[PDB]
DNA sequence: CCTTGGCGGTTAAAACGCGGGGGACAGCGCGTACGTGCGTTTAAGCGGTGCTAGAGCTGTCTACGACCAATTGAGCGGCCTCGGCACCGGGATTCTGAT
DNA sequence: ATCAGAATCCCGGTGCCGAGGCCGCTCAATTGGTCGTAGACAGCTCTAGCACCGCTTAAACGCACGTACGCGCTGTCCCCCGCGTTTTAACCGCCAAGG
């Protein structure tokens, strides 16, 4: 049958709240920073060591800016996400002017 | 081979005298590491200003211990500069 | 290119937020801000390797590069 | 598909033989020269006949 | 060795090499390693002796750092220490804004 | 002694409209005095530490400076 | 030209900042060109905002340059600005945010 | 104790040579440069001890200038500076 | 007959899909907190004036620190063991919703 | 409430692997001895921080009073959750052109 919405996401949320494993997948993230680093140096080899400390800091990095970001919508009298939330505390924290 | 450094062994024993029945990971012990390299780093950068808003080159255990009353907050502080000052006297008291 | 990055991956870093309710532009957005974090970090990384001299950006370097940032990360010898 | 393909050919900055790379994309006819060594790239317009040795002999040309 | 003699556990002479090698003066005193090493130290005890208390509660022996990130996160001081600092296997605190809890 | 009840409101609203502020509630200004009064604890008491290692009894606009920069809310203008 | 200045052709003292970088405890030892290279890049930062600040006083019919001129050259700036962003000006204020809900229409 | 007020008197009038200045601008001038310099200076003391090179010349203050200042600004400074090692290494 | 360049495989997170249900958004209507004025009261500000800790500033002597040969054993690179967790099936339990 | 049944927790189990013991080195801490000036300290001088008050006045406080955004409610309409259905990002073995 089928289930009420809402449990689900919040059930893997205790869930995903438990193993600090690196949630996304190596080879697409590797392929990603590869095709920026080029861009500022060509033929440009990377320590993989160096690629798992990208992708600890960048996770942790959108994970914390997405709990400041769901503080606003909960601020902003409502449940649901939107993109001016992510503009709200990017003025905040001051990357864009 | 060039021979690297680590503060595994210290820290290791202080682990074990505070918990003796407790293991540890590799890459928490390196955690610690690069956590002493912090800590030493932002008190010696202090200790640094200290010097050049004194205009003195010497340093004393005295710029230390207003360096970590600058830096961490006030309980723990205190606590450690009672540490470091009881160090100090079990020290120099002796040789 | 950027589209690498999958739906339930910004559905999981919702996940290990704590976010429950998503919108629709959110992954555009997301791909976007990931995508001039990434941009500043490895700049000044191969910054840092083309003081190094050599062909490799070492893992030091990129540590350097997020103390440089303000963005300390232990773990991994810094 | 694209073609990775290995040549002898001597890069003309770093002076190392039998390190350069030639990377053929004829879907969109770009062909890009890589250097294994010093890691230097040049990339040049190529057709559907071209070979290794046409871009390199490109390359030839781009700095003289 | 100066630790024993000061009934530490620091190596002191390795900590007043680098603070010779670090350019962080002209000249060294004779007992502000001291001084720092004890200050180290204390720091590592409170700070393993709250995550010994982690691995009290998991029941775990060996330390995960992520018993280390939730005992940064437990305390108030250490947080507002380590407010910049992230780790590597991190985590976060397992939280839940009790407005998204359904009714 | 309650000089933190010196804070006046209309100061409060001259800041809000310099800050851009419209509209302004009345549950506002002990919040306010709150969180002046927490930011001013933490920057005299590292100003007064910096002075206790100069060992004078007098604190200067260099150290307030020094100590501001040591908070990374780093202000120019008076040299330091 | 006896002045490493005038040698330099620039308007800065070079050997006072060979002394700074001396009397700094920066490194053990600092090479001749270094503090050159410095200074000229300090030259051309000095320059580079002073152009904004001349065309921001010159906005008000002003030959001195007040702080506001230079909190306002600087906000107006993209690169400047994201340089100064932990950074604040004595007697600066910030720019006119005025939001378009509150315009009366 | 000195501060900067001629050499910024000199570059003022190399760019918009009929402009006054008040004293406290001059004084957040002056706080801005020992700021910039500081940090350069700084920067390039962790190139010396993240690199083992015991001393420091002119390329490690190119990549400190390329690690501070973003892009535009980067490239005009690095060009400023290596004109000005040009012209002082011909005489 | 033997050794290459292509030409096709099982699997697991990944993209559609519908439907709907619960959450986002416009309206509705009040209403009660709050702008605004006006008069009334107040404290701040400014200008002198005594005015003195005490910082600001200057000789000086020392001891602690900079620096140099022995020495040496602790700290470090390599080897080797076992019980600590990582997962797996059992089984039990607890959310969750339809009832 | 209330049952059925998904979802998760939690208990032996075994395996395997790296944490930790361990052990033989050698290079920096040590130990001891020798110059030296930086600074701990004594002391001189004049500034400025402090306190106080009288006079001026503009700035705050209280209230009178309407009023209009804040908010609770409402209906509504729509578009994400989710569960289902393929489906495509990654690698594994005989062909039929070469040599
Ligand atoms: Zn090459």
């Amino acid at each position: 049958h089928r289930y009420r919405p809402g449990t689900v996401a919040l059930r893997e949320i205790r869930r995903y709240q438990k193993s600090t494993e690196l949630l996304i997948r190596k080879l697409p993230f590797q392929r990603l920073v590869r095709e920026i680093a080029q861009d500022f140096k060509t033929d440009l080899r990377f320590q993989s060591a160096a690629i798992g400390a990208l992708q600890e800091a960048s996770e942790a990095y959108l994970v914390g800016l997405f709990e400041d970001t769901n503080l606003c919508a909960i601020h902003a009298k409502r449940v649901t996400i939107m993109p001016k939330d992510i503009q709200l505390a990017r003025r905040i924290r001051g990357e864009r002017a | 081979r060039s021979r690297k450094e680590s503060y595994s062994i210290y820290v290791y024993k202080v682990l074990k005298q505070v918990h003796p029945d407790t293991g540890i990971s590799s890459k928490a012990m390196g955690i610690m590491n690069s956590f002493v390299n912090d800590i030493f780093e932002r008190i010696a950068g202090e200790a640094s200003r200290l010097a050049h808003y004194n205009k003195r080159s010497t340093i004393t255990s005295r710029e230390i211990q207003t360096a970590v009353r600058l830096l961490l907050p006030g309980e723990l502080a205190k606590h450690a500069v009672s540490e470091g000052t009881k160090a100090v006297t079990k020290y120099t008291s002796a040789k | 290119n950027i589209q690498g990055i999958t739906k339930p991956a910004i559905r999981r870093l919702a996940r290990r937020g704590g976010v429950k309710r998503i919108s629709g532009l959110i992954y555009e957005e997301t791909r976007g801000v990931l995508k001039v974090f990434l941009e500043n970090v490895i700049r000044d990384a191969v910054t840092y390797t083309e003081h190094a001299k050599r062909k490799t950006v070492t893992a030091m370097d990129v540590v350097y590069a997020l103390k440089r940032q303000g963005r300390t990360l232990y773990g991994f010898g810094g | 598909i694209k073609q990775k393909l290995e040549t002898q050919f001597t890069c003309l900055f770093c002076n190392h033989d039998n390190s350069v790379v030639c990377t053929l994309d004829k879907k969109n006819s770009i062909g890009l020269l890589e250097c294994k060594k010093c890691n230097l790239s040049f990339q040049a317009p190529i057709n559907s006949l071209s070979q290794p040795i046409d871009i390199y002999s490109d390359w030839i040309d781009a700095c003289e | 060795t100066r630790s024993s003699r000061a009934g530490l556990q620091f190596p002191v002479g390795r900590v007043h090499r680098l603070l010779r090698k670090g350019n962080y003066s002209e000249r060294v005193g004779a007992g502000a390693p001291v001084y720092l090493a004890a200050v180290l130290e204390y720091l590592t005890a409170e700070i393993l002796e709250l995550a010994g208390n982690a691995a009290r509660d998991n029941k775990k022996t060996r330390i995960i750092p992520r018993h280390l990130q939730l005992a940064i996160r437990n305390d108030e001081e250490l947080n507002k220490l380590l407010g910049r600092v992230t780790i590597a296997q991190g985590g976060v605190l397992p939280n839940i804004q009790a407005v998204l809890l359904p009714k």
